[PDB]
């Protein structure tokens, strides 16, 4: 065998829906990265200035 | 200086109001008409002869 491979992992009606949950949750997930991250740099620019007007 | 510039900041937040009140519309009157006549003044009776 040169090469085995799993291909469509399924049902069908399962393909979408299975991407369409796992999407809704990523974006979810990832939007709440951004709030992370988004904190954690005004909490950087809130430190530096402070350095700053010292 | 860190509290000189938080105190800025929050001067600026606690200082600053305003309010403002805006309307405003491009008023173009366009009126195409006439100064016809739907009425009986007087009737003058004339002839012709």
């Amino acid at each position: 065998l040169d090469d085995v491979s799993l291909t469509h992992l399924t049902f069908g009606k399962e393909f979408t829906e299975a991407v369409e949950a796992k999407q809704v949750a990523q974006q979810e997930a990832e939007r709440a990265r951004f709030v992370v991250e988004k904190a954690e740099q005004q909490k950087k620019a809130a430190i530096i200035s402070a350095e700053g007007d010292s | 200086l860190r509290k000189i510039r938080a105190a800025q900041n929050i001067s600026k937040t606690i200082a600053t109001s305003q309010n403002r009140i805006y309307l405003t519309a491009d008023n173009l009157v366009l009126n195409l008409q006439d100064e016809s006549f739907t009425r009986g003044s007087d009737s003058l009776i004339k002839g012709k002869k």
